[PDB]
């Protein structure tokens, strides 16, 4: 819903059809954005999904 | 150069048009968006396509027609084609005292008849300017006094210079014969020529 | 992003049938700097008088696509010319090397319901520029067959 | 604009559909799963398609028809048509005093006649909102006194804003021609234009 | 939802199936080795394909059929199709006291009728489980006392949980209407609708 | 398994081939040399192809037929057929006491009846070994008393081991269906299944 | 060499064209400009194409015909044909004393009969120069006493050197076969070769 | 091996050739230059193609024909085909005392008949050498005393060694049966075999 993309390649034809190639990026990874991220404190855990008898 | 028809040459009744096909050729780039809206784009010009079919031809009729077609292909002229169904005489008078204001490049001709023309043109008739060979069809006509408002299907191929004179009767299609690269006619054992077709295209 | 005049957007939204025309103003070579001439062409079906410049319509057949991306590079565009024209066949064949590095300005122009040009670009109130640059080489391909219809296409290349 | 027909121009009885094909065109992302289940997703908008075939047209009738069609091609607007098989006036009255409560999306619709309309719209009849030009098709009907519950095959394209008025009669399809690029008419030696047909397509 | 047939709706005799086409669709990868041995590989599922043809339809018959089809396309339901030639009543009784042992995933159903069912099913009949919509054909049947050994063409699409109940009579195909993307019917000048065909596919 | 036919099931006279096409399929590396000589190398194995066409089948006969065919498709075994035109019992007797000396490869074969068989197998008749399921075709015959010299069109697929017994009657082709993937049957309003046909193909 | 025909071999009336198709083959670089103007450039040489169809040929007549054709294929020379519809001897006299002044290129040609020829070559007739084997077609004629002005459809391939003599009678097309690669003849049980036809093509 | 015809086997009248098709297959590389000159290049050999059609065949006629064809396919021999229309006996005598000078590799045979042969061969007849199986057609024949000058369509496939002897009568085409990869014949319910065609090619 209104996902943020960035144009990367616009092509104009004589028929009017315009070819686009957007580019998706992470979150708050732009120079203009507020790069401060507070959600990384919860470190992921190890995947020990096997157990002994 | 005029294509032989039973108006100028009634002695060859086989030269009549057994069936004409006035093809509307207006190439457009049509795109249908997923939101249900169909969109068109027009760049190229519109040219009237005429297809003529002929019956069995006797040796003299075929000789005359072939001589005319070879004369065309020799001098590289332009075949003129007359359609009888479009020869209804409505507007009569002099077309030299009528004036067309200049700068008209749209799809509509506004002309002051100056009261010199009797009758009124009907929608769907054939209309043509005197300085350009392109043939137009009147799609609408409103008369408010002496000034006429004629609406044409093909967008005006020329910008009026003020010297053009409308032509309503005696209109001919300045066609160029297509399919002339491989043009032939088989002669049957009974002496009549068969399989003659003229695919003409309006080369303005 | 290049914004366009409000009336331009209104016309583009409301009207589904657009009669576009590509106006070409090609630079013509001159022996000395004392001369400067241009040849104006368009693919529309009638001559377009834009800014007092008469764009004739007989010759140009087709135009390629202009493409760019976020990395600087020398984009290229190629447009074709009818090879049955004597002027252009002579020009390409016997002067196609002196044409190198000669400018060209292609405009994408919408033609109103009347013959006037819809003022899309707000900076000049004129057409929206489509391409600009210099020629780099050319090419003609005569293709005849002893049976059928031959072909003769002049292809220009631009950067 | 209006497509000519014997209702608008009774003096031309040659106009009028010899046969009309009302096709249903709903694009869908259909997928045939390996387990036997068929999954289809509706994304692209649906549009009615109208294929009109004309009987033998005399020269004047065809002149009127192609004049109107060329005016269509010139001014570039939409071309409205009125299918006569759906012209059974099964609902009398004036629908201005009929209110459709706002905030309704989907196939179902609720409208209050306020005791004004006389006649029950049976399933299979057409339906069209006053503002939007889309044409729906009633599939089921159920009324509790004055309030009417109507189910339409295509989902409501726009959510009702509380002012849209029902149109149970004189429904016109806002269509666009699909045969314009190459549209030819043949004239026989009998004097009639034969095999005139149109492939219309509802826009938006 | 049931497709209208002259069982439920005899007042519309034109809705009968002029000709049905039960298509066996079981895609397989067949490879022929040069040593003369032809080898097959089966991965995808088998689905019964039903094709219905109709005669000329009067306005009321077409109105009913079109209303039902549009209701289908609106609610996204599943059309149920009944084939009269497969409605021979052989097995009669209660199918609730019969037990099907669980864990049967092959191409064969072993069921203990518990003496509650009279008659015996015939080879080539239609058989279906009560908990799955897939339709099976009995290819062989051997009865040894009360336990029946019914052999089915399509490999069991479900593993029996022990609660399924065999269904022998009143079997309907849970089909989904194909070719609905471009669905139409031409109305002739004589008032009857022609060119109506239903290509249905069993969407279990 | 056995394909049903009036010999196995006389109660169904609708079964039985309306027309059978016994095609010869020998792939070959044919090469057309520039000097006019045609060189062909036989590498791939030869296989008879059987195209069976059925007359109007009534519902019960088709039920039996497609039940048997679906049992074929289920259990996956081979489908034997008996061509009736080659069922002329031209050789009486029991062939168990007929010995075929071991170590024989190629078209020619030598078998000793030991004064048991009565009747001469003329050219064009079928022949099949007891062990291998391949079906040959006698092209020439020559006997010197009890010993018979038979020439077969396809070379002996396996070299005789001294125990293979001749089978001059009741020869069945071990075939596989080639129409299984999409096999539909149409039911007419007359009450018969029309145009039922099979494209069989001998396996190994 | 000469293609056999009833004029050269009257004893074989089966020879002779049942129908002859004289096609015109002028390759051209045609280009359809966007403004409506059609521009075509003539570069490749023009060549008449002759399609000859024969009636029912009896075995001896076909033996003569294919003997002559195989001699053609063997010695590799050209194959002359004489179209009989253009054999109207409309110009009497001997043309040796007729001079064509040198240095003439293009369609027009001027020749001085010096009061020798009797008869006027009307448009549509054939014409051929003594030296070059090309065959032209008169399109228009105009004479002022003895001097004749003739316009030919194909431009003069070679410029007149002052010695070329007109050939108004007995004009032969220097053609080459185009059906040689696969040319088969079927013999009926009635005893006649049916459907013998030739696709000739003028060389140079 | 000789193909069965009603000369050797008149008891099977259905084995006659209902229609033969002697196809001239001489592949060439034909190129048409823009200057109107058509140029050919020949590398590969010319092979006579024979196509045989058959009427409905009774069981015995088909049995005989199929036995012969299977014998052919078994021994890999060469079918010999006799055309009755080419069996006119003109040259009679001994062909052993006639001498052919060696070193003749062109498309022409010069032979000294030594006065031992009566009659003269006619153009279009069939001619063959005794040491090569290729069949030639005489395109021209001039006799100056005892030495004959026979001209042949196919260029001599062998260089004469001086031991070859001309063969004029009893000439057979050493053909090899094409389309034998998929060769079959459908047996109708009335007992007659239909759809039998032999596409033969001269495999010298």
């Amino acid at each position: 819903k209104d996902k943020f993309f960035l144009v990367d390649e616009v092509e104009n034809t004589r028929d009017g059809k315009i070819n686009l190639v957007l580019q998706e990026y992470g979150e708050d990874v732009f120079i203009n954005s507020e790069q401060v991220d507070n959600s990384g404190n919860d470190i992921p855990d190890i995947s020990n999904n096997v157990l002994p008898p | 150069m005029r294509l032989p028809d039973p108006y100028t040459n009634p002695e060859y009744p086989g030269l009549g048009f057994e069936s004409v096909n006035l093809v509307d050729n207006d190439p457009m780039i049509r795109d249908e968006l997923p939101n249900g809206k169909v969109k068109e784009v027009k760049i190229s010009a519109q040219y009237w396509g005429i297809n003529i079919s002929y019956p069995e031809l006797f040796p003299d009729e075929y000789a005359f027609l072939d001589s005319r077609l070879l004369e065309y292909k020799r001098t590289g002229d332009y075949l003129d084609v007359l359609l009888p169904q479009y020869e209804a005489f409505r507007v009569r008078g002099d077309t030299k005292s009528v004036t067309i204001p200049a700068g008209q490049k749209g799809s509509q001709i506004i002309l002051n008849t100056n009261g010199t023309l009797t009758g009124q043109p009907k929608a769907g008739d054939l209309f043509k300017l005197s300085t350009h060979p392109k043939v137009y069809k009147i799609t609408n006509f409103s008369s408010s006094g002496n000034v006429w408002n004629i609406s044409l299907y093909p967008d005006l191929f020329i910008t009026t210079t003020g010297s053009e004179k409308p032509v309503f009767n005696g209109i001919l299609f300045r066609t160029k014969l297509m399919n002339g690269d491989s043009f032939g006619s088989t002669l049957n054992n009974n002496g009549t020529y068969s399989g003659i077709s003229l695919s003409l295209r309006e080369s303005l | 992003m290049k914004k366009i005049l409000d009336s331009a957007k209104n016309y583009l939204n409301t009207h589904d049938k657009l009669k576009t025309a590509c106006l070409i103003a090609l630079e013509l070579p001159s022996s000395s700097g004392s001369a400067a001439t241009y040849i104006y062409l368009t693919d529309y079906f009638r001559d377009v008088t834009y800014n007092g410049i008469l764009y004739r319509s007989g010759k140009v057949k087709s135009i390629s696509s202009h493409k760019q991306n976020r990395q600087l590079s020398i984009g290229s565009l190629s447009f074709t010319i009818t090879g049955t024209a004597e002027d252009e066949v002579l020009k390409l064949v016997q002067n196609g090397v002196s044409f190198l590095d000669r400018g060209i300005t292609i405009h994408q122009a919408i033609i109103n319901e009347e013959g006037n040009i819809l003022p899309v670009d707000p900076d000049t109130d004129g057409p929206l520029l489509f391409f600009r640059g210099r020629i780099t080489g050319g090419g003609i391909k005569d293709n005849v067959n002893t049976s059928g219809i031959g072909t003769s296409v002049i292809t220009w290349n631009c950067s």
